[PDB]
This record gives C-alpha cells, structure tokens and sequence, in this order.
C-alpha cells in the first residue's frame, strides 16, 4: 500500500536476491579452475 | 515554442569553429530577448546525456506548501470585565502578513488557486491543572458580511455560513476553499483604486479577499482562564500563475501596500541592495593556499 | 533589416532607422475580446482608426540626475483625442497598447535606458505606512518621476525587472525602442478611471554622457492603443 | 467493518502534505478561466531570463550606480577591469538576480549560466575585453596572463554592443549546495574575471569613462533542488495593520 | 487489518459536509410520494419572478404607500420623476423583493435584470415616460439631457400597460459582490431614472395624480455564489415559547 | 484519493510539465537566428 | 463513510515496520544512479570472504603477532601444535572475522565453513601437517592418533602455500544457536587441531620458526538467521562532539 | 460511499438539474408570443 505522488515514499524493497560473490571471492580475471591456481 | 520538459536539457559534443559570419557569442541585449549562445557554440563541449529533473521547480510544488497565513492568541476565561478577544476572533483573511508566503506569492502577477486551509490549535495555563479539549468553531464570514460580535451570538447558529467544529485533541481542522475571486485571477498586485470615489483604498482590490474567518471556543468559560493560539494555514493548489515579477528586497513594512524603506545599512538598504566589497576587483571569499 | 521599421495605425506612421527588433510581450498581440471570455452584454464600441492610433506624449528632459519617468495606461491617454472621448462615455474599455519611445542622441553620447512595460505596478512610498493616495499614483498624460528606480518604488528591483516585457535604447546602438502590449487584465474589461494595467517606465541605467557641447536630449513617448473596445455607454464624467 | 490500525504518522501534519480535503462551499462554481498572458508553470523558465549583476558592490556606489562597471581608459597593458564571486549563497553581485532570488529557495544546483554583458560607451568608443572563467581549486587571477587558461571570451566592442561568457557546468558532483561555506568543494563555482584586452580608446568628445551592464541567466540545461525558506526575507514585528485584520 | 493514517480534518464537523450517515430507524418506508404542484429545485426560478419594488421608500410613506410610486401632472418640461439605487446590499428600493432576498442569501451575482413598471392611472390618463439606467461611474443624473445618454426606454402609456427596462450585465468581471462598500468597482451597478418624456395628461374627472408600481426580476442569464447567512433576519433572544418545547 | 464532489477539493495538481520559457526570454516576433541579431 | 474498528497494535511503532510512509520533499528528484564497482546485495556475500583469524590470541602476543602461528622444529614426533575453538558467540580466533562479525548480528547460522592456512616460511623450509575437525561431544584432542578419527587434511608444504581444511556443516538441527552457552547441544561445533604430521624442517640459513596465518570464510550453503544487536560494539556515554551537533 | 442498508441514509443529491421556470413566471395557458400579451 503506497498512496503517495512520490516513489521514494514506498516501503521497503526486500526483493533484490541477485548476488554475485565473485566480485569479492574471485577477482581475477583468470577463473580458478577447481587444479592448482599457481 | 511550448513543449513539455520533464529533466534539463542534455549537451552536444562541439569541434573548433572558425566561421566568418557567425558570432553566437555575440548578442544584443536592447531588443530585450535573453542571450541565446548555447555552450556548444562557446567553448568545446562533450556530449552530456542529461537525467536531472525538474518537478521541484514547477509552480504547482513551489506554491502548494501549507504556511502561515494568521496566528492569534486570544484569553479563554470569563469577560465580564475586560476592554480584546473575548473567547473569540474575527480575522479578515489575507496573504500579506507573513512574509515568507507573501514573496513567494509575490513573484507572480496574477494567481489562481484554491486554498487548503489547516487551523492548528494550542492552549496554555495561564499564570496547573491540565490543558481542556476544547471545541472551537471556525465560521467562514463573506468579506463585509455580518460577523459575529459576541461569543455567545446568535450569530454562530450559521445557517447557511460554512463552519467547522473542531477540537483541540484532534488533528487539526482542514477544509478547502476554492478560488472564489470574481475574476479568473487573484490580482497579486493591483494598480488602482477599489472605488469609483477617490478615498478609496490603492493596491486593494477587495475581489481578491477570501473572506473573514470567525473563530471563537464553544465551550462555557471555565473557573480559570486560558490562553488559546489558533494559526491558521494555507496551501494554495490547482495553482496557475501569470507574469513573473523582481522578487521584493526591502523588508515589507506593511500588510496595505508595497512601501519600502530599507535596512539601514546593506544587505537590503535603500541605496544598496548586495553587501559591500571593498572594490570591484576585490575577491570576497577568495582561496588562498 | 531589424533595424529599420514603420509602424502605422490609423491616420499615423512612424518610421525608425535605428530600431532593435520590437518587444511583443509574453509573445501575446493585442486581439479584441471573443464571445466565449466576454461579460458584458451590449454590443461594444470599436472606433478603431479614431481610437487607435499613435498619440505622442510631453516628451521629458533627460539630463545628468534624472532618475526616470513612468506613465500609468491608460490613464496617461484618458484625457487624448477620440480616445479619451470614448473613455469618458464608458463604464468599460479594453484595449492593448503599442508604445513607441524615441531618443536620440550624438554617436559621442552615451547612456542606456531600460524601457520596460511593468504590468501591475502597484506603487509603495517611501519610509511611511501610509498608501499611496490617488494624486500620487494617477498623474495623467504628464506621467510621473521615479523616487527610487534602484527598488522601482515598490521595493523589488531594477535589477530584476528584465522579467517584465522591456526594451534598451542603448545610443550606440539604437534610438527607439517598441514594445506591443495584450490586453493583460484579470477581467475581460475593466473601467478606465480607477485601474492602470500598464506602466511604463524608462529608467536612466547609464547616464546620459558625452564631452561634446551639450544639446538638450528629449525622450519621447508614442503610445498607440490597439483593439480598443467601450462598453456601457452613458454620459461623460470628466 | 473493515479491521484498521494506525500508523506511526496519523494525525500528523505534514507542511508538504499532498492530500483532497473537505470542500468549504459545496457546488461552487468557480469563474470561468480566461486567457491571460504570460503564464508560468515551471520556476525555470523565469531563471532563463537575464537580469542585472550587481557588481558595483561598493560603498560608494549608491543605488543604481551599482547595477553598472565604469570602464576607463588605461596607460599600462592587460589590466584587470573588475572580478565577480560566483557565489550564489553568501551575498554577492548574483544573489539579486532572477537567477539568484529564485535559487535561494532551494539547496541544489546544477547547470550552466550565462553572463551577458552590454557596453553602453558611444558609438565612437572602441575596445577589446577578455572576459575570463576560471574553475575553482586556486585563488582568483590577478592577471592576465594567468586568467585566460581558463574559459574565455574576447570580446571586440561593435554594432553587437554585448557578449556572452557561458559558465558551463563545471563540477565533479551531479549538484552544487548552496551551503553557508563558500570555500567547499560542493559549493565553490570559481572566478569570473575580466581583463583589458586592447584598451578603451575614445573621442576627446565621447566620454573618457563608459559603462558595462553584467547580466546573468541560467540556460535551460539548469536544474534547482530541495526546496528551503529563503535567507532573503525575514520580519521580527508584525508588519504594520497586520493587527487592524483582527478588528 | 488496513494500515491506516489519520488526516488534519479527521473528527471535524463541517457543517457543509455531504456524507451517508448512519440510519436511525432501520427499514423505515418513508410515505410515498405524491405530485404536489409548484416544484422548485433551482432558486433562480423563484428570482426570475417579478416582485414589487419599494421605490416609495420614504418618511410620511406608510405600508404599501411605499410600493407605489405617485405621479403628477406637471409644467416644467423635462423633469425627473424618481430615481432607483441598484445596490442590493445595502437597504434599498431592490431588497424585500424576490430576486433581493434570495440573492442576499449569496455573496456574488451576475445577470441581466429587469424592471416593469405599470402604469395605474385612469384609462383616460396619457403620458410618456423615458426609463434610463446608467452605468455607474459618475453621480446619478438629474436631468433628462444627461440620462438618456445611457441604456434607456421610452414608455408610451397605452392599452399595454406596462413596459420592461432591461438593465443588462454591464460590469468588467464575471460577477459583481454583495459588500457593504456600495462605491466599490466591484458592487456598484449605476442608476435607474424615470423622466417625464412628455407629460402627465389627465381628465379634470379622471384622478390628476396616477401611480407607478414597479416590479423587478432577474433574467435567466442570472446567476448566485458563494452562499452566506442572510442579513435579514436575526434574533438577540430565544423566541416566544422556544422554551416549552423543553418542557 | 478523492472521494468529494467538487473537483476543487482533490490533492495538488503536479504534472503540468508544459514550459514556454520563449515568452520571457525571447519576446520579439523575429526569431533571432542562433548570427547577429541586429 | 467507511465503518472501521481499530485492533490490537493500533497505533504501535514497531521499529522493524515496512510500510509506505510520506514524502517530505514533494516532486524531489534524486541523483541519478552511476555505476559504482563492488556492490554488495546479500550479507553472505560477505562472509564468503576469507579472512584472518586470531589463532594466537595470547599474553605476550601483541597486535599483529595475535595473526600469526608461529611453528618451529621438533624433536618429538606427532605433536601438537595449536589447536582453535569454533566458538563464535563468546570472544575467540573466529569473532573479529568477516564471518564472525556478521554472524554475530545474527542468532542462528547453518552451513559449512572453510579454514584456510598459508604457510609463510622460506622456499627452503619444508614440512607437513595434519588439521584435523573433530566434531562435538567429547573433549578436544590431545593427541594426533587421536584427532584424526575425526574430519582431516594432511598438508606438504610445497609450491602451493596453502590449504583448506572443510568444516562440513555437522549438526543434528538445521541450525545452530549463538547462545552464551557454549558447551550446549545447539551450539558446540567441535574443534580445529593441527598435530606436526612430519616436521618443520629448514636450513640453517632459513628461519628456524615459521608462520602460519589462518583463514576462514563461510561456503555459499551458508545461512544466517534471527537478527540482533551485535556485542562487538556499544556506548555508556555520548560520543565525543555528539552534543555539538545540538549547538 | 454509503454502506447503509436504508437508501435514505445516503449523502445529499445535487445533481437535479431541471427547472421549470415557466410555473412560476408564465402560469397562463396562452404562451405569450415574445407582439402584445393583450
């Protein structure tokens, strides 16, 4: 429920479930085949 | 040309220009139009694509905000022997005594709106026993119109008059009124005369008087007294403005007229508007490291 | 090609070779009023080419400390010709207004003059509470005098009035400037003698200057109404 | 009925409320609209308009004279004329602008202005300016040479008696605040400066001394934000008959 | 539940409201109705009735004297005869009438009205009449030469025996007001005069005094705003036996 | 939400986006070619 | 209108509500989005992130030595070397840990964790170790022939200077609680030991003792539940400069 | 909005827009020819 002109007045957006962890886990650009890294 | 403009305008990349002929840096102020160099034509520009809104800035958002239109503090006890508002008010309804609403209002010629108007309502103990909800009424009276002069007047009966019972316990007190001008505009400002003698009052064209807004407390007067304040707010909405207008500079001394005086000295003097430099190569706020 | 223009109305003409592309204010030409925003009943009075037609004001002095000069409309007309004869027999009038202001000068003269139409132009005093009573606001064909033009006698700004329909005559560049005006009213019609929609105001930005032997430098005022029409006719007032 | 609860919020009020409320004068009929010119919809379309930089800001100057920059003949080279804060919040020569007044009212902005300026000499009266933008980080030039690395215009007096000095949008963030500091990195728009290019050269006969009249615009790439009580209106009092509404 | 938000105006009574409120006698089978002649569903059908003006409204005029208005034969030519102020506002010859009354009930108005006149001499009385209304602006005229300038008609007694002054919506704005200030541009509607045209002629056996009744109506161009408490009645006092209903 | 019977009585009327600013900054009936203007 | 009837929690703010609320700022347009690096959407994200534990977390240990296990030679066969208690409620190696410090906003966890342990020697030194996960239930190993019965990696320190030791979610209920309690039956997850498999052996020119520094992240088939305020951090007092936000 | 069971617990109804005038101001049979009545 949200009656107001402006969209920044809805309630809270709890829906965003992409994730990418790779972008801290893994930030290499050669993926590590799972094999050693070296 | 009208067109509808929802964000700022983007920029167009620019290359070198060396074009006898053409001058776009080059105006003529006399013929009154605004410059028309676009920056692409005076300095080399990149592409900008631009997403910047522009609602804040549309008259309806800049006018429909609810201020303060009156604020009277009037004794809730019992008058028998005072000389004053005696549990109740009259206030012809106007724009111009507070001075925020009435330079916004100020910037533009003609005005029409209709009017949301709240009545905050506050109490206080005279000097404790607890502040009373009290019920208030507040009556729209037409401008001139016969207004109430007693609290407990026959005149409150309002039979065909718009009233709204109201406490003090409760959010405040909202109606609208709506553009009510006999015109299709309210006269922001009106050069002329409301009569057709020659005493009558300059700059008041009473077409663009809302009305008088009676309000007293309904209630009996209690054994110990109170002072009640009553602000009054409005918000202009449905809002179309005409003929922009220089913004007022010298403080407003009056609620009848536009007359000036000034401060004494600058910012905002007769003689002298901006607050002074010491010379015009001076850099006031100037970065030194 | 911007520079020279004639413009004729009834009987008169004037020709300029030294204009600045004429002001048409807030891009509006002055029409006569239609049936769906017209009020009053009675067949209107149109005398078109007796009424409207240019009507050259008292120029006045431009010298070192002037400080300007404002006419109130249509006040400064109600007085002048077939004009003001129907503005005296009439409860109503409409009309818009050309106005044509001239000064010229020497190619050693300087001095720049904003020449600016302020709708409204509901006059403050100075340093009182009274209002302005009606000799100081309704002055006639002679206009009035800017006490300060700095605030334009109502405590706003010169410096801002480039937001209402204006011209410059700057005399290097030019020596007239042109300004059409609408009907620009919150009624339809309204009566001659008590309300001013327009003022005129000419306002000294750059002083007057040269070191040349000194000439006296008229400013001059040609006002045109345009689309008069008159309504509830009776006897004059005068 | 209908099962309800209330919410943090009820019954407040909420200044920039956007709500229908109970009409007053039921069947009312409010006048016909008619045409009238010169509507405005958007606060924008008024900053589009130029009006005059007040930058004579001197004591000294009285009124009108300090809406002009007289400009007179020089004797050395590449002479500073006059500077021009580009601060809009504190005072200075912007803030009694279209521009400016109408700024006041909000927090933020962005966009590029323009500084128009007509040259009001005589006809006979000739001369070249350099009028000098330069974007913010150091102090403000001082001289020629040092100005016009920045955005510059050289402007030759002419039939065309005006010029334009654009002040393009220059800034690492989206927005600029009109904040109190004027030295803040989200603040500070830089220096415009103007500089003899030539020099004024005139008739014995024309005035030895002629006048620049400074106008700024913004253009339509010009956005405002956040919406604020203006610094340049206050009252301590009731004004005068505000109390003369009550009787 | 609902999550819900209360609003300034929650509990308020307004006393124009339009709401369904709660019925208090469930299945209640109101009378079915009935065709009652004489309808009236908008108020400007009774304004549109002519009533009878009080232009007589004079000391030594009692009762229904003042609804008439006596006319002599005379022997000057040219003379003014009676003079009628249209301001409905204040007390005048045009309140206790139809359109006066409901009218007065409203603040704003607008319209055509019209005045009949009928002439109540003898068959054998003659005269010309000129009725002339005058916009306003100036003072009333007083003589012949100065009133017909302005909208007028000239009445001939004869076997029609009476005539219609229209007075037409002659005014600057959409709607006049119903303030006190009668000089006000924005209430002031002008004058009504009657003129001998010719003269009163009367038999030596018909009566050589004859009478006037004046009526006024609005036209159906007529409009009302802005509803208010009419100022025709009042009480300072509960009335006579108020008190029994209590007891 | 706006369950009044007069129009008047609805909420604030934000999207009228329409601008004209040329009536205020190029009021001359010669549009002046973006070139001298004289 | 509408009937209604409030209910029980009319009224109440829970601070964990999601409901639409009003916009102070009407018509306010933010700052459009740019394209920053390294957003974060999911808090698990995070404790994916490998990160050093605390092993050495001793007197005598100062700073950055508490990240580091020291491990010289031996003369004795299969000894201990350190052994890390998996107790992330109360103060241990695994608290101040990416995964341990957003764990510890949570209540209940579930899911297998990753030790990770770089061996940071000379090139010349070699050796292997033996890192063994005993799940709960008795007391931790002493003993190598002991330990590992249980969960274990044998490392040789070679090219790669590290290894994972797995500790595979191990647990009868789904999850597990972070109660202070850290012997209960919901909470326990046994022990990490790491026993000298062969022996640290170097030259005489290498380091005697080297380090080890140990890792440890969460899998991605780890999850958090029951949100709480975290014991890592707390006031008794206003911060310092706090009031002068009030001046 | 009127959730009542009795029809005449609704809001006011003020869309009756018929006059007849004519009853009131012109209550002859012969319509008079706008030409004399008599």
């Amino acid at each position: 429920i949200n009656f107001y002109k402006d969209s920044y007045a809805a309630s809270a957006s709890k829906q965003d479930f992409s994730q990418d962890p790779s972008k801290f886990t893994e930030p290499v650009v050669e993926g590590l085949k799972a094999a050693p890294v070296l | 040309i009208e067109s509808i403009i929802k964000t700022a305008t983007d920029t167009v990349k620019s290359e070198i220009n060396a074009e006898l002929g053409v001058v776009p840096s080059l105006n003529a102020v006399e013929t009154g139009a605004t410059s028309n160099t676009e920056p692409e034509e005076a300095i080399q520009t990149r592409t900008v694509i631009n997403q910047h809104g522009v609602s804040e800035t549309l008259v309806e958002n800049f006018l429909s905000r609810a201020a303060l239109v009156s604020k009277r503090s009037f004794e809730y006890k019992d008058h028998t022997s005072s000389t004053a508002d005696k549990n109740f008010f009259k206030w012809t309804i106007n724009t111009r005594s507070f001075v925020q609403l009435r330079r916004k209002l100020e910037l533009f010629t003609y005005l029409r709106f209709d009017a949301e108007i709240t009545i905050l309502t506050t109490v206080a103990v005279n000097g404790y026993v607890g502040l009373p909800d009290l019920t208030l009424q507040a009556m729209f009276v037409p401008t001139g119109a016969l207004t109430p002069e007693k609290q407990d007047s026959f005149h409150w009966q309002s039979g065909s008059n718009a009233s709204v019972f109201f406490k003090i316990s409760d959010p405040p007190a909202r109606i609208t009124i709506p553009f009510m001008c006999i015109n299709s505009a309210y006269s922001v400002f009106y050069d002329g005369f409301a009569g057709f003698e020659k005493n009558g009052l300059y700059g008041i064209n009473p077409a663009d008087t809302i009305g008088n807004l009676c309000v007293r407390i309904v209630n009996e007067h209690q054994p110990v007294g109170f002072t009640v304040t009553v602000r009054v707010y409005m918000k202009p909405k449905h809002i179309k403005a005409w003929a922009p207008r220089p913004p007022r500079t010298l403080p407003y001394m009056s609620i009848a007229n536009a007359n000036y005086k000034g401060k004494e000295r600058a910012p905002n003097a007769l003689s002298a508007i901006i607050g002074n430099r010491d010379s015009v190569k001076t850099m006031p706020h100037n970065i030194v490291n | 090609s911007d520079r020279v223009l004639q413009l004729k109305l009834g009987n008169s003409a004037i020709v300029t070779q030294e204009a600045a592309n004429y002001c048409c204010a807030y891009g509006e030409w002055p029409n006569y009023l239609p049936d769906h925003e017209a009020v009053a009943i009675d067949k209107p009075t149109q005398p078109e080419t007796a009424t409207d037609r240019f009507y050259t004001l008292k120029s006045v002095k431009w010298e070192t400390g002037s400080t300007g000069w404002w006419w109130k409309l249509p006040d400064a007309l109600n007085n002048i010709g077939m004009f003001g004869q129907n503005v005296q027999h009439h409860y109503l009038y409409r009309s818009g207004f050309l106005i044509h202001v001239q000064c010229n000068a020497t190619k050693f003269h300087q001095g720049a003059l904003l020449v600016v139409a302020i709708p409204e132009h509901q006059r403050g005093a100075h340093n009182t509470n009274t209002s302005p009573g009606f000799d100081d606001i309704m002055k006639g064909e002679e206009g009035g005098t800017f006490n300060h033009p700095y605030v334009l006698d109502d405590g706003t700004s010169l410096a801002c009035a480039t937001i209402f329909p204006h011209q410059w005559i700057n005399l290097r560049t030019n020596n007239s400037a042109t300004i059409v005006l609408p009907w620009m009213n919150a009624a339809p019609m309204d009566f001659p003698l008590r309300h001013n929609q327009w003022t005129l105001a000419i306002i000294p930005v750059v002083p007057l200057g040269t070191r040349t032997t000194s000439s006296m430098v008229p400013i001059t005022v040609s006002i045109a109404p345009m689309c008069c029409e008159f309504n509830g006719l009776r006897h004059a007032i005068t | 009925g209908v099962p309800t609860y209330l919410l943090p919020g009820s019954g407040q009020f909420l200044t920039t409320d956007d709500h229908s409320s109970a009409p007053a004068l039921p069947c009312f009929n409010p006048t016909p609209e008619m045409h009238i010119p010169g509507q405005v919809r958007n606060m924008l379309e008024v900053v589009q308009v130029e009006s005059m930089m007040e930058i004579n800001n001197t004591e000294s100057a009285v009124g009108m004279e300090r809406l002009k920059v007289d400009i007179s003949a020089l004797t050395d080279v590449d002479q500073l004329l006059f500077n021009i804060p580009l601060d809009i919040q504190l005072d200075g020569p912007l803030r009694n602008t279209l521009v400016g007044n109408i700024s006041r009212y909000y927090t933020h902005w962005s966009g590029s202005l323009e500084m128009t300026f007509m040259f009001c000499g005589s006809f006979m009266a000739a001369g070249k300016l350099i009028l000098c933008y330069t974007p913010p980080g150091g102090s403000c030039p001082t001289t020629r040479e040092t100005a016009m690395l920045g955005t510059h215009i050289v402007w030759d007096f002419g039939l065309q008696s005006s010029v334009t000095l654009i002040i393009p949008w220059i800034s690492g963030s989206h927005y600029r605040m009109f904040n109190n500091d004027a030295k803040s990195t989200n603040a500070n728009v830089g220096y415009v400066t103007c500089f003899m290019q030539t020099n004024l050269i005139v008739p014995s006969e024309s005035s030895d001394t002629c006048s620049l009249i400074g106008f700024i615009a913004a253009k339509d790439d010009f956005s405002l934000r956040l919406m604020r009580d203006s610094p340049d209106i206050g009252q301590l009092d009731h004004l005068h008959a505000a109390e003369a509404a009550y009787q």
